């Protein structure tokens, strides 16, 4: 489940199911890549180190839901956001909360890096050929790769990682390409052809 | 000939099994066909004088130090009595009036033990009493026209309902008491104090309505004494609720609260016991 | 200060005892109560139990007869051990300090009142996988810089972990020397079943050299530790 809001208002975030009793919710944020951090306990009492931005329902009301008020939402924010229900009514949860990815909008635009790379020396001594187009600090995670023989698509050995988020609105892919041997030297220049949004930015390469 | 499937909560004194997988039955039905309250009369204890016919007369002991019995030295004539509310409770006399200069106790026969001694406040001992579950009252037709008022799925937490005493005052009201056993029981004696023996709940605990519901609540607590004399506390109580009541001898009759939607808490003053005695 | 350090195999097969331990610092284990956290891939954190000295111990109903505890005092570590693994256990757990509290909607008096608790203080975690295909060791072939005489200024190098199972591989290059630029993929799983990863580092055009470029890769599974020099 996703929250997509404008930059500098105000995010709410819905947890778990309704209240039976007065409850104590503990709220986490989880960024991508990283251990889950402690936000928020007895419902709307944070620790040290987060601001007073973050807030909550008080515990105190039945029926109603467990909510988490992020006030004038910042790019750091994004995450994925979990929370431990306390009910006095209900037996001790040990299946945290479902997840909910908050998504700050318009950040809004990231040309990728593409980075090609031919196959290592030793690597070709060793009877494999490898080619590795990089990807990195695009927005947002929506690439598709295709590869060129010299002027021809190619088909079979094609491998792409997944568009990762990594601690910064930057994103990550990888691209390998199995080649045989003989195959690296008997084409002219091979050709990463990566398309981003609507955008394709191509890198070829040569044998010496 | 249609019939429905519907669901009500009872309390834990109304219900008794039978042995399906488990079952149960409304602890009235072996006794007698009972007959709910309509939920348009209330139960207050307002104020009733009694009143004489022409020719008649009632006579009102104005004696501060009255035993209740004998020759009450000024004696004055009133036709009607003061406000007297049917207060209905057990082991605690509650919102009545006070004696005016000292405890007073009273008692048929001081010697014989079987007789219930009767006592008399100076100060009333405040007591607050509530049961804090917000309910629900689904109204359940079983027609034609009759329509059962049932209890509904529970809003909010779950804490029996209980009775708070200042533990200071009522420390201090039963030395005041003590005081006037001594001059029944020689002038330097030990009276120590105990809870019921045993018996119903009408008899072992305090039967009282308040707010439209009947708590029998446990007299063990306050009862913890031993007198050997020649901040801020409460001594909390705990308390069951009853619906299917079957108050009195067996001639009250067996009623149905009708269940109360929300909070009740109710403040009162004790205005005396009802003591009975066990060389 | 305070800091945690998770260990263990990485990787155990099927019906087996998975022993993972967590190194204590900063405090002492007499102190303070622990908990465990396993995180499935994608999926919702499910928590595991508390433990802590004079048997204030608890377990996970829905695994309560597969999991064990301990806390070494003399050695200072949280251990922990489960048997039977399956498919449905494999993910990344980590060790996190947990702190009691009472939540009080009553007079207390009762009984009328919870325990709650919250972890405040996380560990990093270890991926545990399981799967009863053999280690593999990593390849590490030294992917030169952008061609032999490499366009104008701001040049690019590179290394590759290739056909390495399981994940992770941590990578850190002249000892985490440099730790700027570094862009370190994500890996890609292959039909085989071996993972590959690439690092990158960002070099300006002063790279001429010989400036001495060698990148570490470490995988624990296999007790491979190789640290390859790149040259154009
Ligand atoms: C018969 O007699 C018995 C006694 O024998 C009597 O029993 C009593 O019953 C009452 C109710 O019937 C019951 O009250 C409950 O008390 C709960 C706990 O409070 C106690 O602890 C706190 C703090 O202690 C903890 O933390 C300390 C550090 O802060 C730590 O050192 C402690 O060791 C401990 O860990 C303390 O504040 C309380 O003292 C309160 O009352 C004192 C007088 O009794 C008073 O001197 C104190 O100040 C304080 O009262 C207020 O004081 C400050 C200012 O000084 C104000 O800012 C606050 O307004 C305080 O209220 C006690 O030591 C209490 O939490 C219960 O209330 C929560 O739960 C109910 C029901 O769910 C909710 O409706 C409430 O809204 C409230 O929920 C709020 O707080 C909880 C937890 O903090 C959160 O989960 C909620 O989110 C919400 O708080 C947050 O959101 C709200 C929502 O708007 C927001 O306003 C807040 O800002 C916050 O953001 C409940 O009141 C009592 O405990 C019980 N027994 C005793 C011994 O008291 C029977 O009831 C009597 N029966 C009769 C007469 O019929
Ligand atoms: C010993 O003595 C003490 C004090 O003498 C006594 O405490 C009293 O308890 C009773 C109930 O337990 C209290 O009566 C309640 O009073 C309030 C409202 O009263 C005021 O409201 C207006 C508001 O403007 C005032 O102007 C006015 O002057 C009143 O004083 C309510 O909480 C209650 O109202 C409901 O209950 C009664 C029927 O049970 C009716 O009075 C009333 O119609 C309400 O009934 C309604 O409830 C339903 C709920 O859904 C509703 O749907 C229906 O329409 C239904 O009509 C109640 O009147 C009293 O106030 C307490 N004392 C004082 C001084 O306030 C102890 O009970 C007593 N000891 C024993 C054992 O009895
Ligand atoms: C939901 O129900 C479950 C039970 O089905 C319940 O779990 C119980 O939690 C309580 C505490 O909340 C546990 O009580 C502890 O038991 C151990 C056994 O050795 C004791 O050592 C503990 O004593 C210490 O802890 C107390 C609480 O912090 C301290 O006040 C005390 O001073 C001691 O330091 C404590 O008594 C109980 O064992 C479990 N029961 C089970 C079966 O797990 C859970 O709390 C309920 N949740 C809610 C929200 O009501
Ligand atoms: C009606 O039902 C009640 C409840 O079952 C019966 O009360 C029981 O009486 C026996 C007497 O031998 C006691 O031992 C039980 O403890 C009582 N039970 C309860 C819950 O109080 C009552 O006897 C029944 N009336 C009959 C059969 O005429
Ligand atoms: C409970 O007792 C108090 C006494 O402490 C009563 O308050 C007195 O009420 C009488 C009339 O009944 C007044 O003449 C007094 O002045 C009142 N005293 C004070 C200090 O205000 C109270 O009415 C009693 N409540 C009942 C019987 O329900
Ligand atoms: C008990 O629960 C009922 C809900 O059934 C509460 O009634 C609500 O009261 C609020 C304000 O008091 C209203 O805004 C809602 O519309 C009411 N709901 C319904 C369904 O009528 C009632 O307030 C609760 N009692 C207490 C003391 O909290
Ligand atoms: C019974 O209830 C009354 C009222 O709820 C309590 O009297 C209150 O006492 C506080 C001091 O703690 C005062 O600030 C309030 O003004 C009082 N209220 C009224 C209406 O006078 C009383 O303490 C309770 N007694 C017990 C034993 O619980
Ligand atoms: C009166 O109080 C005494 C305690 O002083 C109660 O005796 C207990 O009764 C229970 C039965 O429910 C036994 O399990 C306990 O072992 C008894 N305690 C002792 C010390 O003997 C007695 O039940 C109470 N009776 C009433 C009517 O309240
Ligand atoms: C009334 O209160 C007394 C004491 O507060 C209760 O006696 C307890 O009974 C249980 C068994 O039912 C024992 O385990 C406790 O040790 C007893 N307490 C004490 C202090 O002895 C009694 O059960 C309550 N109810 C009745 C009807 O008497
Ligand atoms: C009467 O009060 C006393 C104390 O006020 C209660 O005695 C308790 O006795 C047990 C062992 O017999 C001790 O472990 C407790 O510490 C005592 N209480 C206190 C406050 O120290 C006794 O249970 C009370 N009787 C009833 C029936 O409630
Ligand atoms: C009171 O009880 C005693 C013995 O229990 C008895 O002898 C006496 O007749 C009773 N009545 C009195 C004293 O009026
Ligand atoms: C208060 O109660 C205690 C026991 O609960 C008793 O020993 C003491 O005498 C009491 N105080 C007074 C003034 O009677
Ligand atoms: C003996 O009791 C009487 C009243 O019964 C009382 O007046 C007197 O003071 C007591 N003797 C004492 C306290 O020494
Ligand atoms: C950490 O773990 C190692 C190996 O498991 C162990 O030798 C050491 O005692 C542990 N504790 C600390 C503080 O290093």
């Amino acid at each position: 489940t996703f929250v997509s809001v404008a930059p500098g208002q105000t995010a709410r975030i819905t947890c778990g199911e309704e209240s039976l009793g007065s409850r104590s919710v503990i709220w986490y944020q989880q960024r991508p890549g990283q251990a889950p951090s402690l936000i928020i306990y007895n419902n709307n009492d944070r620790p040290s180190g987060i601001p007073d931005r973050f807030s909550g329902s008080p515990g105190s009301t039945f029926g109603t839901t467990a909510t988490l008020t992020i006030t004038s939402v910042e790019a750091g924010d994004e995450a994925d956001y979990y929370c431990h229900i306390w009910d006095s009514r209900r037996p001790t949860n040990w299946v945290f909360g479902e997840g909910t990815t908050l998504i700050v909008l318009s950040q809004p635009k990231a040309a990728p890096s593409v980075t090609l790379f031919p196959p290592s020396s030793e690597e070709l001594q060793a009877n494999k050929a490898t080619l590795v187009c990089l990807i990195s600090d695009f927005y947002p995670g929506a690439v598709t790769v295709a590869w060129k023989a010299d002027s021809s698509p190619v088909k079979a050995g094609v491998e792409t990682t997944t568009p990762s988020k990594q601690s910064n609105n930057k994103y990550a892919a990888s691209s390998y390409l199995s080649l045989t041997p003989e195959q690296w030297k008997s084409h002219k220049s091979y050709s990463c052809q990566v398309t981003h949004e609507g955008s394709t930015v191509e890198k070829t390469v040569a044998p010496t | 000939d249609k019939k429905q499937k519907v669901y009500s909560l009872f309390y834990r004194l109304d219900v008794v099994q039978i042995n399906s997988n488990k079952e149960y039955r409304l602890i009235n039905c072996n006794t007698s066909a009972c007959t709910q309250a309509c939920p348009k009369v209330s139960f207050e204890p307002i104020p009733i004088h009694y009143c004489a016919p022409a020719g008649f007369a009632i006579l009102k002991c104005k004696d501060k130090k009255f035993n209740g019995t004998g020759p009450c030295p000024s004696v004055s004539t009133v036709q009607c009595t003061h406000g007297i509310k049917p207060v209905v409770s057990t082991q605690l006399l509650l919102n009545g009036s006070l004696a005016e200069e000292e405890v007073m106790i009273r008692s048929e026969n001081i010697t014989n033990n079987a007789k219930n001694i009767l006592v008399q406040f100076n100060t009333p001992v405040q007591i607050n009493c509530t049961r804090p579950m917000n309910m629900t009252r689904k109204s359940i037709r079983i027609g034609p026209g009759q329509a059962f008022y049932a209890l509904g799925d529970i809003i909010g937490d779950i804490r029996q309902a209980h009775c708070n005493v200042s533990k200071a005052t009522w420390n201090e009201t039963l030395g005041k008491v003590v005081k006037q056993l001594r001059k029944h029981f020689g002038n330097n004696t030990i009276i120590r104090f105990a809870n019921s023996s045993g018996g119903d709940l009408e008899v072992t605990t305090h039967s009282f309505n308040c707010g439209g519901e009947f708590f029998y609540c446990n007299t063990s607590g306050l009862f913890n004494s031993t007198w050997i004399s020649n901040s801020n506390d409460s001594i909390t109580l705990p308390c069951r609720i009853k619906q299917i009541i079957n108050m009195w001898q067996r001639i009250g009759q067996c009623m149905y609260a009708p269940p109360i939607q929300g909070v009740i808490r109710c403040v009162s003053n004790i205005t005396g016991l009802i003591l009975t005695r066990d060389s | 200060q305070v800091h945690l350090q998770e260990s263990g195999p990485g990787l155990v097969k099927p019906s087996e005892t998975l022993s993972l331990t967590c190194n204590v610092s900063g405090t002492l284990v007499r102190d303070n109560y622990w908990s465990w956290i396993r995180q499935p891939l994608g999926k919702q954190p499910e928590w595991i139990g508390y433990v802590h000295d004079s048997g204030d111990t608890n377990y996970n109903p829905s695994l309560k007869s597969r999991v064990h505890l301990s806390l070494d005092k003399s050695k200072n570590l949280v251990s922990l051990r489960l048997t039977g693994v399956t498919a449905a256990d494999s993910a990344i757990y980590y060790c996190a300090t947990t702190k009691h509290g009472r939540r009080i909607y009553g007079v207390v008096a009762f009984k009328e009142w919870f325990t709650y608790f919250y972890m405040d203080v996380w560990g990093k975690g270890t991926s545990v996988t399981v799967s009863s295909a053999s280690t593999k060791g990593p390849s590490v072939f030294p992917l030169a810089p952008s061609s032999k005489s490499t366009s104008g200024g701001t040049a690019a190098l590179g290394c590759l972990v290739k056909d390495y199972f399981p994940e992770p591989v941590t990578v850190s290059w002249n000892s985490g020397a440099l730790t700027s630029g570094v862009h370190t993929f994500p890996a890609v799983l292959q039909s085989s079943g071996l993972y590959s990863l690439s690092s990158v580092v960002t070099v300006p055009s002063s790279s001429l050299g010989t400036q001495t470029y060698i990148c570490n890769v470490n995988h624990k599974p296999s007790n491979t530790k190789v640290d390859k020099r790149v040259e154009p």
